């Protein structure tokens, strides 16, 4: 570990790979936080339980990967990374995010897959992350997706696979750039008609919704195909039935 | 009679541009983005409209999932997305990849075989059934 730091400063290597090296504490990696030049840091598959505030010193980070550690909380300093575009916090033990996490000004891909997050885990300014184009929330404990999801206007990918959602917010219909919506494995029975404003029937698009207790006509339409589903939830018939299902 | 321009609906007495099933005056056949006339330079077509090369690539070129730029050079196509050759990499460990690698699909992201092996058993069991 003292050779991936020294060689990175001698040959000016912007990318640091410390995947699967049995690291239990970032402060124990000699000289790691002196490498202010680096733009990529990979610490996936280690034994981290925390991230120190020193993370802010790596001010040029564009890619930061903590996939598959045991991280239980993050320092507020995580959001001072002005150049951060990719952040992988997947497969950890997060049930909260720190104050002001939504202050990251350049974040494009945020991966929070397989943690212990719910809507209450998100800070008040989470949806200030308007530069996001991919948000992965798979394998978490969301029951309700906040309507401010609609503020993420550049979002192309949204995964809510295997959460606890009882409803989808109609504001998802405001995501005009969306290409992928993953909602398998929740507790959804109906779709909001406003989803029909979107079109996810394209070859390059994805709409995965299996393993939900859909009402029979929606389940039936899935069995016919995604084109039929979207045609149906746009129909006057569905709108009539949806209005009565809600009341 | 003589051809008629498709943009101004007037007769073309002199030199004629033949493009997209229509005839045009040289000055009236332009890029749809920037209003600049091609003047002999190659044009590129998209949905009945003509574009210059720079603007054609900007609007319709494949965009890299990693660096979010219009890809120059060879494109790696996988999982309904596109990467620069030098950008294509594992989503969980960022090791560079080619299509010759045996990676798995995880929420439509590439995950290398070595990384997938490290996934929790309960997850891997559910993903198989999906
Ligand atoms: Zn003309
Ligand atoms: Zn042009
Ligand atoms: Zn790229
Ligand atoms: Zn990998």
């Amino acid at each position: 570990l003292k050779k991936l730091v020294e060689e990175s400063r001698e040959k000016n290597q912007p990318e640091v790979d410390m995947s699967d090296r049995g690291i239990s504490n970032m402060l124990d990696v000699n000289g790691l936080f002196t490498l202010s030049h680096i733009t990529q840091l990979v610490l996936s598959h280690n034994k981290l339980t925390m991230v120190p505030p020193n993370i802010a010193e790596l001010k040029n980070l564009e890619v930061l990967n903590f996939f598959n550690n045991q991280i239980e909380e993050l320092p507020t300093q995580i959001s001072s990374l002005q150049k951060l575009k990719h952040l992988n916090l997947g497969m950890n033990r997060l049930n909260t995010l720190p104050r002001g996490f939504g202050s990251l000004p350049a974040l494009e891909v945020l991966d929070l897959t397989y943690n212990n997050l719910s809507e209450n885990s998100l800070p008040g300014n989470f949806f200030y992350l308007t530069t996001l184009r991919a948000l992965y929330l798979s394998d978490n404990d969301f029951e309700i997706l906040p309507p401010d999801i609609g503020k993420l206007t550049k979002l192309q990918i949204l995964s809510l696979r295997d959460n606890d959602l009882i409803s989808l917010p109609k504001e998802i219909g405001e995501l005009t750039q969306l290409k992928e919506l993953h909602i398998q494995g929740n507790r959804l029975t109906v779709l909001p008609p406003e989803l029909g404003n979107l079109d996810l029937t394209g070859q390059k698009q994805v709409f995965k919704a299996e393993n939900n207790p859909w009402v029979t006509p929606i389940a039936d339409q899935f069995q016919l195909g995604v084109s039929h589903v979207f045609e149906y939830i746009r129909s006057e018939t569905y709108k009539y039935l949806y209005g009565r299902h809600m009341q | 009679g003589v051809p008629i321009c498709g943009a101004c609906r007037r007769p073309i007495e002199g030199r004629v541009v033949n493009a997209m099933g229509k005839q045009w005056h040289v000055e009236h056949f332009v890029c749809a983005k920037c209003e600049k006339p091609f003047l002999g330079h190659r044009h590129y077509e998209r949905k009945g409209l003509a574009y210059c090369e720079t603007h054609y690539n900007q609007l319709f070129g494949d965009v890299c999932f990693h660096c979010n730029r219009v890809i120059e050079g060879d494109v790696v196509s996988a999982l309904n997305k596109a990467w620069c050759v030098n950008c294509f990499a594992c989503s969980t460990c960022n090791t560079k990849l080619t299509l010759k690698n045996k990676f798995v699909e995880f929420d439509m992201k590439p995950v290398c075989k070595k990384c997938y092996e490290k996934f929790p058993l309960e997850l891997k069991k559910r993903l198989k059934k999906l």
